[PDB]
């Protein structure tokens, strides 16, 4: 508590700090606890996990406020704008997938911990971890626009 | 006019307020105040005509802040 | 003796060293322009002299018209008689703007002269003075100009009797600007000369004094 | 006297009393023959 | 805007948003492959007279257009 | 410790100085080989830390500077009571204010310009005034052009003292550095003794002159059988006839018993009903109460007397776990660098300046000043510019401390060491927050626009389509409008009629206030402002941060602070140093403060000025078509532009043909400016050889060769040109309109 602002890692030749917004037990774990985190875990669960919030999350702005939002095609039309801009973030991950990996390079992610253990790199900066990455994320970006579009404009508690 | 009420304060907070130039008390010329509130400093330089403590200079100060804290009570006493 | 330390110019040499300076406007370390401690003692002796020469006239005519000997013309207030025109003046043989320029007139010569004596003090008996040529030589110091002229009797002989009438008149001068201090200032919450205001206070001090307006 | 001469042969006060004494000529001769369009000569 | 300012305030501004880009997580998995610099000088004097030229021949078509066929002489 | 400094006569006041043209700097005082010499010499002409290295000689400079400027103002002001007294219609306008129109310039008949003397009233001829003296005159009590001749005189007389001081401490008693140090004694003088005692003398003033003059002359008396303003001074039974608390004396003053002054010593809110400005028993008081609180405000610093705060252990003492080492090392900053004291003085008068603005259109302080609609925009506009102004060169202040002034060797005490170690993440955040409300304030905007254009407006955000009303400026215009009852009981009203309570309040026809409504297009053009005011912040703190390196160049600080450019190198660095910034800086400036006065002239003459007739009704001037017609660029340009832009251009051949003629002119000096705003030095220095080429032909070769204009002048007069013609257009727009319509 004495002084809460110190450089990254110790070491003062590194272009940043390790501020309570940054570093701090409670941030730490929340960040680590993140599924585009979780080292270990296969892309495609996280890609999956990721895209239900996203494609979950994005009927919103869509239904409220759009073209026929005064319709009685008002929840369709947003839920099929959602999935429209899900399908086109898939193509996007796609090419960026192509352009950015190779199919014989290692990792590009790193390797040690916060103290320097020799850990294992993420194996999502691979080509095919990420081809996993966007398909999962795909399928979840689908089901999630589809669960909140079921959940909302076919049932009961409105909001 | 000298026995009303409205010209006791006036006194009374000049006086106590008077009561810290000579006495050691609330800070003055020849005693500085500190981040703590210390009021250890005990130097100057200013030629008094009695043993220690009261000046020219923190007699009008004194008198200036009681005067101040007097208007205020007087002024205070309408509600 | 008392309510300054005498740092490190006011010894005691000068006449009335009482030691008393509690801003420092004698202090030798900043000294240019018009507060060198050369012109400060002869700035207050020169305005002692004419607070003297004035806290006696404000005065005399309202002290005399009480006596009966003037006409009643000396008006009971100092300020009444032209000095200030819209609370009353009197009539004289001349404008008032008149009588200024000729006191003017007549005040440069008496002052041109006394401050060329200041800057250059052996000056002013050398340039032939029209008339007689005065001998009105710098003998000394530019407060006291010593002379056949300005000490009619030779009042002071040596140092001891000097420097008493020395001092006493500085004290004097400080008493007679605070005097005329006096007159300005309670010429204004009273509306009346001075010697009504003493006797008004000598009437009765419970009721007459200055917490009554 | 001499620097006081140089400085008014300095290039900003003869431009401005130039033009100054020529804006006077000039507003002088309008104000004299105004509404000059065609040389009567 | 391509006219006015130049290139070394843009420059200086690109090197500390690649800073903030590479500070933040949850955004540094993303990563570009060229280098994000400044648009070069005459790089700069083109856009700008493009942008110049193009919008010179745009307000004053609409405007000819308008200002004609609104009223057909 | 704290005494007089003054060194006896330190420069000989002669002409030898005065003959050689460049003397101060000796790098160009040998003479001028090209023609580049001419131009360096008027510009570091007044960079007195330049020239020297002794923070003695450029202290007394800077004294002698600013009273030479204090001259210059007195002149200034002289003038304008002389022109008030000479060539005005005050009398006149004395006796009917509402049907008068102020002027106090008239023009010799030489060539035509004889038609510029309109016809403003009571028997005169001359240009409309919009400076406000008439009413400033009007409230100080003045009523006879005789009045107005002495105090010109007055003014004349002190520019002389001034000069006379301004020699005095420069030849023959200046100062030494020693003395200006006292900040204590300096902060101790100017909060007890210039503003405590002149907020006393002023309200001494009003209560005894203007207070009786004013209230007489809202009873419909003539200003000439008003008594003199002496008369109420020598005679305490004639002021009492009307404030009859004087005839209690100065007894209730001494005796705490002073709550019988509510009569001229009063608190009510609101405007006068018959002037629409404040009422003078009021601002009396609030003087009153000003002066004594910076007297007993001036006592808070240590002099040699003992007692008082030093600010030194104030600052120290401030020190805590976030922020290293606390404002330690600050007051050894702001006393041996003149540069990081101009810095904050510049930000706060300019901040000043635009509080200033804001309150006085809003609690009208002089008599008929919110009737007269024209002053009442230029008071505004003006003092708009000259915030905007000092706040920029505050910015470029605070650069050149940061270029030259500063060092690390004694800048280890973290406050500003910490600022400095983390600019690229300051700066990326503004950046961050620039972008965000320059995108959620303009693309609105166009989303406006483009609906608005698609036939389907229903899906606009006007007041009728979806909603943006600004919640919290409503509930403190709510709050505001009830303190006189919860949160003020003694006041008897508002403070102003703009908020939501009150009505409204007449001058003869014309209205003077009333309560402002809020909707959409306040809320949008609110962010607009805020988007406005963000970028230039972030050009201003990333050329002040920068100052002195940067990843790109890491000795900038070798180089200067003003400099062009780093060779066509690493892609390029042109535009790299500080006053770079400052130049970039200028122009967003103009467009905020463009922005607000555009802002402020269409919402009050839409939705508070206007002319009431009887029964109550009330038309506004534009016609209450700023709430709907403001939410879209288009209607900017025609309900704005096009519409009010009809008054100046068709003013050839009548009294306001001038502000026809400048408009045009400043539209010329504006397109004139991107001739150096675009083009660059080597084009122009390239083509001056094909003309010494003819000339040399001739054998008219000038000695001083003409080179062209150094990079960073090219910017300079591009800059000026651009400002000066668009202030200039708005102004003859501004004032063709108000003048007319108003
Ligand atoms: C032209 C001219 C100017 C500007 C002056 C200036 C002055 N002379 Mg003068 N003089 C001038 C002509 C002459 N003076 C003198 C010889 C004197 C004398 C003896 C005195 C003056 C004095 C004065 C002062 C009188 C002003 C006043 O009080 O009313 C004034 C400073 C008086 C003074 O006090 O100056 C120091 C004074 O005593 N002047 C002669 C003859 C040589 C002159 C011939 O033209
Ligand atoms: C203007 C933007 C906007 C709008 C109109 C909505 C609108 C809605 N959101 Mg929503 N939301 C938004 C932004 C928005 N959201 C953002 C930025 C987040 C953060 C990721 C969320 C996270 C969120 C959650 C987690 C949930 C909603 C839910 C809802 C619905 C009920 C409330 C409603 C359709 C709820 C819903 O639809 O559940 C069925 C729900 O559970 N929202
Ligand atoms: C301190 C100011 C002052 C001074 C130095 C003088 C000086 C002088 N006055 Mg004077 N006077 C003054 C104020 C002053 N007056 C005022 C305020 C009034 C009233 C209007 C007069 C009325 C006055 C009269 C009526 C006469 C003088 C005369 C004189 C001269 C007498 C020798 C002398 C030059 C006399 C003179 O002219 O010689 C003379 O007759 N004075
Ligand atoms: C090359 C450009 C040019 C030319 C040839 C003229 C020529 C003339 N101008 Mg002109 N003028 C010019 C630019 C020019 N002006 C500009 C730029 C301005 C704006 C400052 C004026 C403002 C102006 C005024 C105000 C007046 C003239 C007048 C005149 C006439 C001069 C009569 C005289 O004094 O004898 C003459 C026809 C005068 C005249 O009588 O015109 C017939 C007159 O009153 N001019
Ligand atoms: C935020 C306002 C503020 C604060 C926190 C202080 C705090 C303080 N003042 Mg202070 N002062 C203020 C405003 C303030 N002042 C103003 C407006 C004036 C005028 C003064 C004039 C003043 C004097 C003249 C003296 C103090 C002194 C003191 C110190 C001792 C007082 C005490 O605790 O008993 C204390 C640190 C005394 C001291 O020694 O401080 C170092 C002292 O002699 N003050
Ligand atoms: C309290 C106000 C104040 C003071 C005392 C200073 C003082 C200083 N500034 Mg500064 N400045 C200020 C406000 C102030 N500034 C503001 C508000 C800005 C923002 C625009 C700037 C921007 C600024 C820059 C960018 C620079 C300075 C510089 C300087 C230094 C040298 C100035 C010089 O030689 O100019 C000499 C004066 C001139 C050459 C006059 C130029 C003419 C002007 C631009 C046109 C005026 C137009 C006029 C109103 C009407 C035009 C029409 C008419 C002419 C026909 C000096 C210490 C320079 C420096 O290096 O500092 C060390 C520098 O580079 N200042
Ligand atoms: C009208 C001309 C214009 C415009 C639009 C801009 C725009 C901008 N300037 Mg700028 N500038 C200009 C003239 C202009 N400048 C001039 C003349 C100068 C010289 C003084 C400068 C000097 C200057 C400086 C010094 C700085 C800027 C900065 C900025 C940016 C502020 C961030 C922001 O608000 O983003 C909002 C962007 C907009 C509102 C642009 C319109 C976007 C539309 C509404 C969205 C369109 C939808 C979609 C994307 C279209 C797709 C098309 C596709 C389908 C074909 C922004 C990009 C600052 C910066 O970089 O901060 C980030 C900065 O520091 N400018
Ligand atoms: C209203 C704006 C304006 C005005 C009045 C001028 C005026 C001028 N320009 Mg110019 N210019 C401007 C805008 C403007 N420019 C802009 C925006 C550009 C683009 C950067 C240029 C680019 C330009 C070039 C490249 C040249 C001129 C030249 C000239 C001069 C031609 C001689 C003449 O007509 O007299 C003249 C001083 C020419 C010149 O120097 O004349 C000898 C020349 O070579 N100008
Ligand atoms: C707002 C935050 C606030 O409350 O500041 C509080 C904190 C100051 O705390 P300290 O007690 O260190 O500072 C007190 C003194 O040390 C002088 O600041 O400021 C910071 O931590 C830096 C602010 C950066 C703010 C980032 C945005
Ligand atoms: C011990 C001794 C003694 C005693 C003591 C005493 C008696 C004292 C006195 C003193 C005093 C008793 C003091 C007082 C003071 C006062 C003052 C110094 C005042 C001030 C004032 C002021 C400052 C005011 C101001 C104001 C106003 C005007 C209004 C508003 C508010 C106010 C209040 C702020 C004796 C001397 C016998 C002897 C020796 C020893
Ligand atoms: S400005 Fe001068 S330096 Fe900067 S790029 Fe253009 S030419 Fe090279």
């Amino acid at each position: 508590k004495y002084q809460v602002i110190e450089p990254l890692n110790g070491d003062p030749f590194i272009g940043g700090f390790e501020t309570p917004v940054t570093s701090s037990p409670l941030i730490a774990w929340y960040l680590s606890n993140l599924p585009a985190y979780r080292t270990a875990v296969a892309p495609l669960l996280r890609g999956v996990e990721i895209g239900l919030a996203h494609g979950y999350l994005l009927v919103g702005p869509f239904v409220l406020t759009g073209p026929l939002r005064n319709s009685a095609v008002r929840g369709e039309a947003g839920s099929l704008a959602a999935a429209g801009l899900v399908t086109i973030l898939t193509m996007c991950l796609t090419i960026y997938g192509i352009a950015s990996f190779k199919e014989g390079e290692p990792s590009k992610a790193p390797s040690l911990t916060l103290t320097g253990r020799q850990k294992d790199a993420d194996k999502l900066q691979t080509a095919e971890g990420w081809a996993s990455f966007t398909g999962g994320w795909f399928f979840g970006g689908l089901s999630g626009v589809a669960w909140a579009y079921i959940l909302l404009y076919v049932l009961n508690l409105p909001y | 006019y000298i026995g009303s009420s409205t010209n006791l304060i006036m006194v009374a907070s000049t006086t106590l307020m008077l009561f810290a130039g000579r006495f050691g008390l609330a800070p003055s010329a020849n005693r500085k105040s500190t981040a703590g509130l210390k009021l250890v400093d005990r130097d100057s330089g200013l030629q008094t005509g009695d043993p220690a403590g009261f000046t020219a200079t923190d007699t009008l100060a004194c008198g200036a802040l009681g005067h101040v804290i007097g208007v205020g009570i007087v002024l205070g006493l309408k509600a | 003796f008392a309510s300054k330390q005498s740092l490190s110019y006011l010894d005691g040499t000068l006449p009335g060293d009482y030691g008393f300076d509690p801003l420092g406007l004698m202090d030798p370390e900043g000294a240019g322009g018009f507060i060198d401690p050369q012109w400060l003692p002869y700035a207050e002796i020169i305005n002692g002299r004419f607070a003297m020469l004035g806290a006696a006239g404000a005065i005399a005519p309202e002290v005399l018209g009480r006596i009966g000997l003037i006409p009643q013309e000396t008006a009971i207030p100092w300020f009444q008689s032209g000095v200030i025109p819209p609370v009353g003046n009197y009539s004289y043989w001349a404008d008032p703007y008149t009588l200024f320029v000729l006191e003017m007139a007549l005040m440069g010569f008496a002052e041109h002269r006394r401050a060329q004596d200041y800057y250059k003090p052996g000056s002013m008996g050398k340039q032939y003075f029209l008339g007689l040529e005065k001998f009105l030589g710098g003998s000394g110091n530019p407060a006291y100009p010593g002379g056949p002229i300005f000490n009619f009797l030779g009042f002071g002989k040596n140092e001891k009797e000097l420097q008493e009438l020395k001092v006493k008149e500085v004290k004097n001068g400080r008493l007679a600007m605070m005097a005329v201090l006096g007159y300005f200032t309670q010429a204004i919450f009273t509306g009346v000369g001075p010697f009504q205001n003493l006797l008004d206070h000598l009437a009765d001090p419970v009721h007459n004094n200055v917490l009554t307006n | 006297m001499q620097d006081v001469k140089t400085y008014l042969s300095t290039a900003p006060v003869l431009a401005t009393l130039w033009f100054g004494f020529l804006a006077g000529l000039l507003i002088e001769i309008n104000r004299f023959f105004p509404d000059a369009l065609v040389l009567p000569l | 805007m391509f006219l006015i300012s130049w290139r070394g305030y843009w420059q200086e501004l690109i090197e500390t948003l690649a800073w903030a880009h590479e500070r933040t997580p949850l955004a540094n998995l993303v990563r570009w492959k060229d280098k994000p610099v400044a648009l070069s000088i005459v790089q700069a004097r083109l856009v700008g007279l493009a942008h110049f030229s193009v919008g010179y021949i745009f307000t004053y078509a609409a405007f000819l257009i308008a200002s004609t066929s609104g009223k057909f002489g | 410790e704290v005494k007089i400094m003054v060194e006896k006569d330190p420069v000989k006041t002669s002409f030898e100085k005065w003959a050689k043209p460049g003397h101060f700097s000796r790098t160009l005082a040998k003479g001028p080989n090209t023609t580049t010499w001419i131009w360096n010499l008027h510009a570091d002409a007044h960079d007195f830390d330049s020239h020297t290295n002794d923070l003695e000689e450029i202290s007394r400079k800077v004294f002698s500077a600013h009273f030479g400027q204090l001259a210059v103002i007195f002149i200034w002001l002289s003038g304008m009571y002389f022109h008030g007294a000479r060539f005005s219609n005050y009398e006149a306008w004395l006796s009917d204010p509402t049907h008068i129109k102020p002027s106090a310039q008239v023009v010799w008949p030489i060539v035509g310009q004889k038609i510029l003397n309109g016809d403003v009233g009571g028997g005169f001829q001359g240009i409309q005034i919009t400076s406000g003296f008439f009413q400033l005159w009007r409230a100080s009590g003045i009523t006879s052009e005789l009045q107005l001749y002495t105090t010109a005189i007055g003014g004349l007389i002190f520019a002389a003292l001034m000069l006379f001081a301004g020699w005095f401490h420069y030849h023959k008693a200046a100062p030494k550095l020693a003395w200006f140090q006292n900040v204590e004694s300096m902060l101790n003088h100017h909060l007890a003794g210039l503003l405590g005692l002149g907020s006393l003398a002023w309200a001494g003033h009003q209560v005894h002159v203007s207070l009786p003059i004013n209230r007489l002359l809202d009873a419909g008396v003539d200003p000439k059988e008003i008594p003199l303003p002496h008369e109420f001074i020598l005679n305490r039974d004639l002021l009492a006839q009307l404030y009859p608390s004087f005839s209690k004396g100065l007894t209730p003053f001494f005796t705490l018993n002073w709550s019988e002054y509510s009569d001229f010593l009063t608190f009510r809110g609101g405007l006068n009903p018959v002037t629409g400005g404040l009422w003078l028993t009021d601002t009396a008081h609030h003087h009153l109460a000003i002066a004594v609180l910076f007297l007993v405000a001036g006592h808070m610093y240590r002099t040699n007397f003992g007692i008082g705060h030093s600010m030194k252990e104030i600052l120290e003492a401030h020190k805590g776990p976030f922020t290293g080492e606390g404002h330690k090392g600050l007051y050894e900053i702001l006393t041996t660098s003149w540069h990081a004291q101009l810095a904050i003085n510049l930000a706060m008068l300019g901040s000043l300046t635009i509080i200033v603005a804001h309150h006085m259109y809003a609690m009208p302080p002089y008599p008929y000043l919110a009737t007269d609609y024209a002053t009442q925009l230029s008071l505004f506009t003006h003092h708009m510019w000259i915030g905007g102004f000092l706040v920029v060169g505050a910015a470029a202040h605070a650069a050149i401390f940061m270029v030259r002034d500063y060092d690390p060797t004694t800048q280890y005490n973290n406050l500003l060491d910490r600022v400095l170690r983390h600019r690229d993440a300051i700066i990326s955040h503004l950046n961050w927050v620039c972008i965000f409300l320059g995108f959620h304030s303009f693309g609105l905007y166009i989303h406006n626009d483009t609906m608005s254009a698609l036939g389907r407006p229903q899906d606009m955000f006007s007041d009728t389509a979806i909603q943006l009303q600004p919640v919290f400026a409503q509930w403190i215009q709510n709050t505001h409008a009830l303190a006189p009852s919860l949160t003020a009981p003694n006041a008897t009203a508002s403070t102003s009629l703009t908020w939501g309570g009150g009505d409204l309040v007449a001058v003869g026809g014309k209205v003077a206030l009333l309560p402002i409504p809020l909707g959409t297009a306040d809320f949008l053009v609110h962010h607009i402002h805020a988007f406005t005011i963000h970028v230039t912040v972030l050009i201003l703190l990333k050329g002040v941060l920068f100052a002195r390196s940067s990843r790109l160049i890491p000795d900038k600080a070798n180089l200067g602070f003003r400099f062009p450019c780093d060779g066509p190198g690493r892609g390029g660095t042109c535009q790299v140093s500080a006053w770079d910034h400052v130049f970039l800086g200028l122009f967003w400036m103009y467009n905020a403060i463009s922005v607000v006065i555009f802002h402020f002239s269409w919402k009050m003459q839409s939705d508070v000025w206007g002319s009431i007739s009887d029964q109550g009704v009330v038309t506004h001037i534009t016609g209450g078509n700023f709430a709907q017609s403001s939410i879209t660029i288009n209607g900017w340009l025609r309900d704005f532009l096009w519409a009010q832009a009809s008054q100046v251009i068709q003013s050839y051949g009548s009294s306001l043909s001038a502000y026809g003629l400048l408009f045009l002119g400043a539209h010329f000096v504006w397109a004139f400016s991107l001739m150096f705003l675009f083009s660059g030095r080597g084009y122009w220095q390239e083509l001056i050889e094909s003309i010494v080429w003819a000339h040399n032909k001739l054998k008219v070769a000038p000695a001083i060769q003409p080179r062209a204009l150094s990079i960073v002048q090219g910017r300079a007069v591009g800059v000026a040109h651009y400002l000066l013609g668009g202030i200039a257009t708005t102004w003859a727009f501004f004032l063709a309109r108000i003048i007319s319509v108003g």
